[PDB]
């Protein structure tokens, strides 16, 4: 065992091989990201109930 | 030998790595934004006491079908509560004492148990039998189960001990893709909309972001120091909130792949030990070992509000499937509704 | 005549009729070397037929079984360690682990005394009790419900008004991949203590 | 199998001693051959000794000595006649 | 010279001359194929004209007392589970029947060890409760009664006043631990749980 | 091919049928005819309130003798009452919990009752040794038994699950007759006095009138747009009322070989779980999903009164073979005694 | 048979047969059954006791 | 068969050698056919020419020993339902009477496993009480006290002071014998009832 090492190396192979693959995914901006949500949470705030005003019909635990 | 060039490597990456991310990191808009739908002062009531536990309740989930919740007490008992009647469908004894995670499966008739042991317990519900007997035993377990999630139902994903989140095969009773890399056990498990990512948090530190088809781990997102109690993806799977064992949540993005944005305040110095999001995902539901929880305007950085209730922490959060409400699982021996 | 394709083995000095390849599942059991036709044989007769096998046809059963159709059988006469010892001796690993699962299993039952029931205690009220009574777990036995004095709500119709404790017999073998908890689990343990 | 995996103790024993056999007798071989055969005969004949050389590898000898064997036949009868084939008397790449 | 009227069976070691029409079952049964020659079978006893099928004997024993008597009893120290075994191989449904019901009958008498045991809740006033207790259905074995308060007629004498729980070693299920479920039952049970 | 040649050949049969009945059809003499003495609205008050069950009532029947009602539970309990002073002549645990069907013998001493067990259980009230002994355990079923009632003695009939409605010998515990032909679940089935023909209500909303004395069905009466609840003859056994999942009762009439009457109803508008007719058959009274139920004329089709006072939805009626009162098995776990 | 849709054609057949019979079952208008079932009904309108007050003995369910 | 004192019956293809004389007992049973040498049962086997019953030897024990030695003993180990059977199968109303008897003590010995089971509840206070529970029955075991609601003072010294389930391990008789009624004893259950 000259190049094998009995395999004590794998976990660091999986260090760096995850790392690559950390590099190969794109970057999207801070800000541009966040605007999507922003939009995201906006246009869906209305179907939240916990933004909007609640008659007792409208929640199932008071009818 | 060559572990010391391979190390190296690794290191470099890691450079590399946060260096890629600084020219990603930018001025985050909604903490520039300051009237981008501000939320203003919340105050929320209790509509549904469901007294009935005597014991401090670890974990309660929802299921998608979202009218029972399964809520698990560490004596090893569930309930199936029926928050909108305030009674149960079933209370069905664990054999195992200190039962960690109890989620409800998608299709709302399955319910799996992770405790102490190292045996993950698949509960059918409903059948012709009337009454819930064991649908799947799954032994095997290496290390004790902290958290899973049914990514089916002939199949699940259980981060177990010993570095082990690995997907199970519900039917065959065996670990079909396996899931290591982390350190200590993998004791958060985050379960997104998306459905094709799961997000593990563990002793590490580290948010591993795994596919769930594939044993690679997608991304590996860090800044936080502590283990992680809890991660909730947004509604969209494509961030997701991580609270771990301080005082300071972390919203990280997987479109930048860093951390968009961070929740901390002077106030709260419990570690964060729920993590939810609304229907919109604006709102962030933390949970603390504070007796209180609290709420922050998730795209605002700021505390939205703080939900002050029960008298011991609160040890499970889960929001109502539509953003009707939350139950707060706690160690008061009280599932709170609030809404 | 001893095997053309069919082996006759003189098991503990019993005959048997069996086959070389259902012998041939699995090609690493001890009956490998007996029943192919070579003179490695270190017991065999050809002066009336069949190799000689001096070992136990009693618990040569489960054993075969298990070497016919991987599936082990647990009779009620059967002692799970005699089964056990046959096993060890035809080399059957999965057998040799679930054989001492049933070993274990019996004797958290029977020969430990029972030991490690399983009590769970569960708040209920009437119109709870009725279906959760009625809709109990398999594998888990009613042991007493009791009614708790209450004032608040009066002392009926309540949600707490009645505890019903039940529980479960473990014929259950104890974990042998780690009885022990590891550090993190007794971390929580005291932090669930109080 | 002596190793119960290893290739360290074949490595020890007789991993080497086939290697170091071979590159002195590729040396000895070619230098013959270099002295008796033109340039093709010489090529040919250099080229069917490396493929009985994996023949033996392969039928023979064992496999775990075919990342070592190609390493020392490289140097041994191409990096050692980097431009002696390249020219000779009246033979050659050029000529 | 191997096949009659009757037909000589080698099943183990042991050789049994049964008639071809007890040995089947069902015609889809292994045995029946086994009676009449094919042109597949290769290796037989043609020592005594005895086809050569390699199963224990012991788990052949009850599947052979059914399809003799017709009716299959599995003795309390055999396994059920190796006559289902034996039934599974040989692929008899009707075998498959019995032996779920012998199954269902010991999991009724191993009710103690896990497996579902029925357990059931009903009402009764002090008059009543003489004559239910006493008119309590046999089969069934009294596990508990409970006192009440009485919401009617003063605190005493109440028709919701005692409740008696009872229970039956049988378990509730179609069969053992899992029955093949059916989606217009899962549908009313949503319809009654809400 | 030609297998669509046969289908259309049933289509155009199916044509003549529908020609055969409108030809049949005239004008309802009874609405028209309205000026018969007004219904009113009858101020309906129960006399006696079964308390003794705690779970919902899911099927009820009265005996031949017309004193003791057979409510059945779905949590494995019925209840032989006494009607006539509230007291419980027998209490019976049932070896499988969800009962949905319960029926009362001509025999008077036996009941029968099916769950989701597959087994028709028959218990005989009265023994030698004074329990309620079972008298005996008809299996042989291939679906659920979802609706059961005594032709005779040692006769029965199981509309079971898989499309089976089929006649069985009591005493024998086997099939008497094999009665099918529906493509879906048969669980609605009538008593007519003649007690010699049943209209089994199948999930296919298929009301076939079955012979019982032959193994062939006798009419198909269809109009139906919802599987079918309940269905009762009438005090004759000319005609019967069919209740599906819809918002109108509909009459059928054997005579007429056609839908006599539908009782059209928008005031409300859940399904008719239940019908059943007066001593006269001139009160039509139909339990609702909804807690209060109703009763309308079957002459003027108008409301003769409402069963109110109930909590919540009832499952089964059945009306006094005196016409002095009608139980109303509901959900509420009191059967109230409507006088 | 498969082929034929699981012999569907023994639905027509049963269909030809129902027919048969209801075309051989004779056919009553809807207003006089309708004449018939309100004379019945009627003539047991007295007897009907849910359509007449009932004195607080005359039913056992107050006795 | 061959012509012997005694006779060798393949009883599920085991040899029971017994005398023809012992068979004789009972020619109402299948057995005194198999002892004819002359052809009036004859039946051989290509290997040793034993007469052939397609009756197990699992039940044949206990039947045969009674046929013998007068007496049946039914091994404890072997279920009294198949001694029942065998009974049946040779229909020795005598043998018949024997195994339902042995199974009704099992079933009385078996009274939690669901067969028949007693069941009362006496009416005392505490003075009597002490005395009818020293005084209780050998056979009948208690199983609950209750206190029931006491207008006098709040508890004890009031007629209505405590039920007293008891109940007893009671003989489920196979039936076609047993719980067989009478028209006057309905007629006075009738009368009864109400």
């Amino acid at each position: 065992m000259a190049s094998n090492n009995t395999a004590s190396i794998a976990q660091a192979r999986k260090l760096v091989e995850q790392l690559k693959m950390e590099a190969n995914i794109d970057r999207i901006k801070v800000s541009k990201a966040a605007a999507d949500l922003m939009a995201y949470c906006e246009a869906h705030a209305k179907e939240d109930p916990l933004l909007t005003p609640v008659p007792a019909s409208e929640n199932p635990f008071r009818e | 030998s060559e572990l010391d060039q391979l190390r190296q490597e690794a290191e470099q990456l890691k450079n590399q790595i946060r260096d890629a991310r600084k020219a990603c990191a930018d001025a985050t808009l909604s903490q520039i934004t300051n009237n981008i739908d501000p939320v203003g002062r919340i105050q929320m009531r209790t509509r549904r006491t469901l007294r009935g536990h005597l014991a401090k309740i670890y974990a309660m989930h929802w299921g998608t079908d979202s009218r029972l919740l399964v809520s698990a007490s560490q004596d090893g008992k569930l309930i199936i509560w029926d928050s909108y009647t305030t009674n149960k469908v079933h209370a069905i004894p664990l054999r195992s004492s200190w039962v960690m995670t109890c989620a409800y499966a998608p299709s709302g008739n399955y319910v799996a148990c992770g405790g102490l042991d190292n045996i993950c317990s698949i509960y059918n519900l409903k059948t012709r039998e009337g009454n819930v007997r064991v649908s799947r035993e799954l032994a095997g377990h290496t290390g004790y189960l902290s958290c899973c999630r049914f990514l089916d139902d002939n199949q699940i994903v259980t981060s177990s001990g010993d570095t082990t989140c690995a997907l199970w095969d519900i039917e065959t009773g065996q670990q079909t893709t396996t899931f290591t890399g982390h350190t200590g056990d993998v004791m958060s498990l985050s379960l997104a909309p998306d459905t094709r990512l799961f997000v593990s948090g563990a002793c590490d530190a580290s948010a591993k972001l795994w596919d769930v088809r594939e044993g690679m781990c997608r991304q590996t997102f860090t800044g936080h120091e502590s283990d992680i109690n809890a991660i909730c993806f947004f509604p969209n799977g494509n961030a997701f909130a991580t609270g771990s064992d301080d005082a300071t949540c972390r919203l990280f993005d997987l479109r930048a792949d860093q951390e968009l944005m961070t929740y901390s305040h002077d106030n709260i110095i419990c570690g964060i030990t729920s993590v939810s999001f609304s229907k919109s995902g604006r709102l962030l539901l933390a949970g603390y070992d504070d007796f209180n929880c609290n709420v922050w305007d998730a795209l605002k950085a700021d505390r939205a509000g703080v939900l002050a209730g029960h008298d011991n922490r609160v040890s499970c959060l889960g929001v109502t499937d539509d953003g009707m409400a939350v139950a707060t699982g706690s160690w008061d021996s009280f599932l709170k509704i609030w809404n | 005549g001893s095997v053309s394709k069919w082996v006759r083995l003189n098991v503990g000095g019993t005959y048997f009729l069996t086959t070389r390849q259902t012998l041939c599942r699995d090609p690493k059991s001890f009956l490998y070397r007996l029943c192919q036709a070579d003179p490695d044989l270190d017991s065999d007769k050809d002066e009336t037929g069949a190799y000689l096998i001096d070992r136990d046809p009693t618990y040569f059963g489960p054993v075969l079984n298990y070497l016919r159709h991987g599936k082990l059988v647990i009779n009620k006469d059967l002692a799970e360690e005699g089964v056990l010892e046959e096993a060890e001796f035809y080399n059957i690993t999965s057998l040799i682990k679930l054989v001492k699962d049933k070993i274990r299993e019996r004797d958290s039952k029977t020969s430990q005394v029972p030991v490690k029931h399983v009590y769970r205690v569960l708040q209920c009220q009437e119109e709870e009790l009725t279906q959760m009574v009625s809709t109990m777990s398999d594998g888990w036995k009613f042991e007493q419900l009791v009614s708790i004095g209450s004032s608040y709500n009066y002392g009926n119709e309540d949600q707490a008004e009645f505890l019903c404790v039940v529980s479960k017999e473990l014929h259950n073998t104890p974990y042998g991949t780690a009885s022990e908890p590891s550090e993190k689990a007794k971390i929580l343990q005291e932090r669930g203590s109080r | 199998i002596l190793g119960l995996e290893g290739r360290s103790v074949y490595e020890e024993d007789f991993e080497a001693p086939f290697l170091e056999m071979s590159a002195e007798f590729f040396q000895m071989e070619s230098q013959k051959f270099l002295a008796e055969n033109s340039a093709s005969v010489y090529i040919k004949k250099v080229e069917a000794r490396i493929n009985e050389e994996i023949e033996r590898v392969m039928h023979c000898l064992d496999k775990s000595t075919e990342e070592p064997i190609v390493k020392v036949v490289e140097r041994e009868l191409i990096s050692k006649h980097m431009k002696t084939i390249v020219e000779m008397e009246n033979s050659g790449l050029v000529h």
